[PDB]
């Protein structure tokens, strides 16, 4: 049954499942291990002393390859697999990880999971439009004056909760392998315990995109041992969080263009939920709220209109309720609502507003008649000043006929 | 038909009744049955009939040429084709009528009397400001109409059971344009 | 049944079938090729490029020979026929069409249709009394004051109706083949809603003949292909419009000489039927109008007159109606009509006024009678003094005769 | 379950219920029975579910997540697991409640009134200063009493026997939370 709507019958507030987006998708890698099969060390303490290892990277052998698919597939602890970037990446050296979760997101946290030692130096920037622009997300380093520009720590005020900030953490050489980097958007934010009602938040969190880059290494000397155990691996990226539906769909699926939508039932519609699907224009589009949902509400054209817009003057008129108004009434009625047969007809009564031919032609006579509009329901036209019925075809007792189409009646 | 050696000869009438934005022609085929006629070849235009051509089926006797400017004399030519080739045309011309025939839709008449003569016998009379065919109808005042046309400006209903109120109705008709129902007048009959 | 007249016996203004007077009738031309057969060159244009065809013109070959009965002959698309002027005719070369009607039409149109591409120069004259004096018609030019001395397009106003204009119009060198001049000779008058009521207008359309003057051809060089391209070629010329009958004669038809005649039926005459027909005489002659056909009257000579004047001074005086005077009344009789019997003759009565013998004569006795006539009816005559009777041959009661034949009876 | 080959795929459903320095969890297993299924591994953490993880029986449909802090959005995850290794997992977040909530602890209603209606009835009702199940009971002023839950401040309670003084009592619950019995009113019902 459809979680967007309660016990009975009624609009409830409505949020996909929290997913990691990451999952499925494929993630582009500035560089990867084994294209001319190469040679990596990875270094390991036993007690005090370190102990070299050395292995091929070769990515034509499935034993031995170590492709960016193997960033997002399922992850096994006890059968794993890694991502590897070649050796001597060193700074000032990039490698970057981007990757399209090709719909609106809001993104809870981000992680990376690495089998070499964590980076030193490392940023995560979104992209809130499909690839076009990116912000930053968070910062790591040892020096974050120095590799980023950015004072590290800068305490977060209401005024900006949306400062990219520079830290420390995560950032040790230790674990040597199985590391974590764990990003989460809401931490220390002011409003964070407001976000249902905090737009800046909300914003915050919305991305289309997500792209990593390894800035610095760590040391652990300049020889080829030391320059093939420099390079990064990743066991398993996460972008965790909800998609973004504005309240207004508990799901989001393909559509014609196999795009990722918002499976959108408030009577929404656009891919966020953003907007009132069609002909409900009666009242403003609204994010739902815990409180309130607020869905687009059906605007009663009563049949006579496929059309609809809606009236900011006319809505803060009657109430702050409605609403909206119908656009071109056919079946010769008149809006708002062609609640009623235009000027120039009248009333079936035999059917009601609704009806097809419930508006019925009023046909006043051409010379008996001072205008051409009948009397909305007893059907009487403005008969001119001695003429009588219901259009006006006879004078009445007392009156005769003129030769003036004038005046077309006159006493005796 | 037996042979399609030849051309088509000429179609034998052609007969043309202009509107004021439109044109309606009617025509016959050949009298000579023995050449296949495929169709035929209609064309038309202002002082000339090249404007525009048509192309119509063998058993088409009609065609309305429906596009067309108030007050303009169009010559049309009608051609009749088969696959030797088209034969000779016939033409005529017309001019259409005026946008003031349309202009204003025609109106009733007014000053319309009917007075009782006897029991079976009511007079109707009207006027006319226009200086025509008048249709005049009547009917019990649920029962329905009974109809008659007149040339002239009055006309005497006879057959009406007596001592019954009548009710009298006139339209107008020119240029075959036509317009509603004048107001009615109410006569009773004469008790016999 | 006669179109002439109604629906019973009255005279109702009657038109010639609209014809194109120029299909049975030969044109004589300037030139044609294959006189020696000759070579041809047209040009086609299949993209962008200019592609030539070379072919020959010749009279005495029957699928080569292009006579100017191919002017005139049944047009079939399916299979074409055109006569063709021959090679290097271009300016200051004329090729002329010439084409007799033998009677008077009025021409609504003239068509020629190209199985070359058009001329740039051309012009379209009209002879008004069968071949002597030409005036113009159209003229057709790129260059019309230079090649015709003609301002082009002139606004024609009530003042000048008649004025011919040159116009750029149907020019075009394209298309190359079946292009179309269509002249109308209504076009833009100003009375020519009222053409009906306009003598100048009916004076402007009428003509006995036609004659087409190709002037200038397209340029499109001087080498011997290039003259043997440029040529005129007609497949059809065409003179619609209907015989000029005065609105008195549903038909034209030859008469005893060959000549081409209205069949006059409104008492009407001459080969327009722009006169009474003889006997006819008692109103003078009107063209047919829509409201009122004007038809000659018989006027009444009641068998005694063979002969019929008109009388302007006794139409005018009698009302404006009738009329004319019967010329001279054989059997004694004496006009206007022949209505009475000459003075010196008298009244039958047992025969009406328009039998042979109801002029009977009137016999007065040269001695007995003051004069030689009698009195109309009576059959008395001017007897003198003293002598009585119906002719005077005896003297009355109381009187007898004397020697004086002055004074024949006397008193006693 | 037929065959260990593969990892377990993901549980059927995850639903939380958060407290305030708690959290209620429950799921079901794959919808796939085929593969055997050893044990769950839960995750969780503030932010993300990095910050602990615990491993439980296979037969195990239930956890409670049990030292954590108010007002904090916690992120959930929960994998299926056996000697192939662990499937992919499912999450959900939940919101912990704040200290508020616990701080006072609930208070009864205030303003009781009971008004005998009639020989079988007698109308209750309360106020509240807070500005919500009530819980109302009944009985005899040794024997024993009568409940009755109400989303409203008043009920109107039924089936009592004639010209007897009964004894009425509220409690109140916010946000499944609960305070005492509030204080009783004592109202004797009518003579029939
Ligand atoms: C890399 O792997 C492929 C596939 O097994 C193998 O054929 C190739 O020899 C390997 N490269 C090296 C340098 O061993
Ligand atoms: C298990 O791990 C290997 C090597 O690390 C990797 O090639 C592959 O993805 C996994 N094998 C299976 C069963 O897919
Ligand atoms: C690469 O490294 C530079 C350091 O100068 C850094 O500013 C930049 O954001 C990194 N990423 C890309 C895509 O260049
Ligand atoms: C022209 O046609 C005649 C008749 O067919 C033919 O005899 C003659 O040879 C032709 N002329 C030329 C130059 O071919
Ligand atoms: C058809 O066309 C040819 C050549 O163009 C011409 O000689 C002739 O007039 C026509 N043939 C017939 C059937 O008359
Ligand atoms: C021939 O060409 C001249 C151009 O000077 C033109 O004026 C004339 O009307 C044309 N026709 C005849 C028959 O000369
Ligand atoms: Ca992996
Ligand atoms: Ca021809």
């Amino acid at each position: 049954p459809d979680p967007c709507y309660d016990e009975h019958g009624l609009p409830r507030r409505c949020i996909p499942d929290f997913v990691n987006s990451a999952f499925g998708k494929e993630v582009k890698v500035s560089s990867t291990c084994g294209k001319p099969p190469s040679r990596y060390c990875v270094v390991t303490e036993k007690g005090e002393e370190q102990v070299r290892s050395c292995h091929l990277c070769n990515a034509s052998d499935p034993k031995r390859a170590h492709p960016p698919s193997f960033l997002t597939d399922l992850n096994n602890p006890h059968n794993l697999t890694c991502w590897q970037s070649d050796s001597y990446v060193q700074y000032p050296h990039n490698v970057t990880l981007t990757l399209s979760l090709g719909k609106k997101f809001e993104v809870t946290y981000v992680s990376l999971q690495f089998c070499s030692p964590r980076p030193e130096s490392m940023a995560i920037y979104k992209s809130m439009d499909y690839g076009k622009t990116w912000v930053p997300f968070q910062f790591y380093s040892t020096q974050c004056r120095k590799m980023y520009n950015k004072p590290s720590r800068a305490a977060i005020t209401k005024q900006n909760e949306q400062e990219a900030i520079c830290t420390d953490s995560h950032t040790d050489v230790r674990p040597l392998s199985g590391g974590l980097i764990a990003f989460s958007t809401l931490d220390g934010r002011p409003t964070a315990h407001d976000f249902d009602n905090s737009p800046v938040l909300q914003d915050w969190v919305t991305a289309t995109d997500i792209k990593v880059t390894f800035s610095r290494l760590h040391t652990f000397d300049d020889s080829e041992l030391a320059r093939d155990s420099y390079f990064y691996a990743v066991s398993d990226l996460q972008v965790g969080g909800r998609c973004k539906c504005n309240g207004h769909a508990s799901r989001c699926v393909r559509d014609r263009d196999d795009n990722l939508v918002c499976d959108c039932k408030h009577n929404t519609a656009g891919p966020e939920c953003d907007r009132c699907k069609p002909f409900h224009y009666d009242r403003p589009w609204q994010r739902a709220t815990a409180r309130e949902a607020n869905e687009c509400v059906a605007c009663n054209c009563n049949l006579h209109a496929r059309r609809c817009r809606f009236n900011m003057e006319l809505y803060k008129l009657s109430g702050r309720k409605s609403g909206g108004v119908c656009l071109n009434c056919r079946h010769n009625t008149a809006g708002r609502h062609c609640h009623y047969c235009k000027e120039g007809f009248y009333r079936d009564l035999s059917k009601p507003i609704s009806h097809r031919k419930a508006c019925k032609e009023c046909d006043c006579h051409p010379v008996g008649a001072a205008g051409q509009t009948c009397n909305q329901t007893t059907g009487q036209c403005p008969c001119k000043d001695g003429v009588t019925g219901i259009t006006c075809n006879r004078c009445a007792k007392g009156y005769q006929q003129s030769r003036s189409p004038i005046a077309p009646c006159i006493k005796i | 038909g037996a042979d399609e050696s030849q051309v088509p000869d000429q179609p034998s009438s052609l007969h043309v009744r202009p509107q004021t934005n439109c044109i309606i022609m009617s025509w016959t085929p050949p009298l000579n049955p023995n050449i296949v006629v495929r169709g035929y070849i209609i064309g038309y235009g202002v002082g000339s009939p090249y404007a525009e051509t048509v192309r119509v089926d063998s058993k088409q006797r009609y065609y309305s040429i429906e596009r067309l400017e108030s007050s303009s004399h169009y010559v049309i030519s009608l051609k009749a084709f088969n696959n030797a080739g088209e034969g000779v045309p016939l033409y005529e011309s017309a001019t259409t009528r005026s946008i003031t025939d349309v202009s204003t839709p025609m109106l009733p008449p007014v000053g319309v009397q009917a007075v009782a003569l006897t029991h079976e016998a009511v007079r109707v009379s009207w006027a006319d400001n226009s200086v025509r065919l008048y249709t005049v109808r009547w009917r019990t005042s649920s029962a329905k109409y009974k109809s008659e046309d007149t040339t002239s400006l009055s006309y005497t209903a006879t057959g009406l059971k007596p001592n019954t109120m009548y009710e009298f109705s006139v339209m107008v008709t020119k240029n075959r344009r036509s317009s509603t129902w004048s107001m009615t007048a109410h006569a009773t009959t004469y008790e016999a």
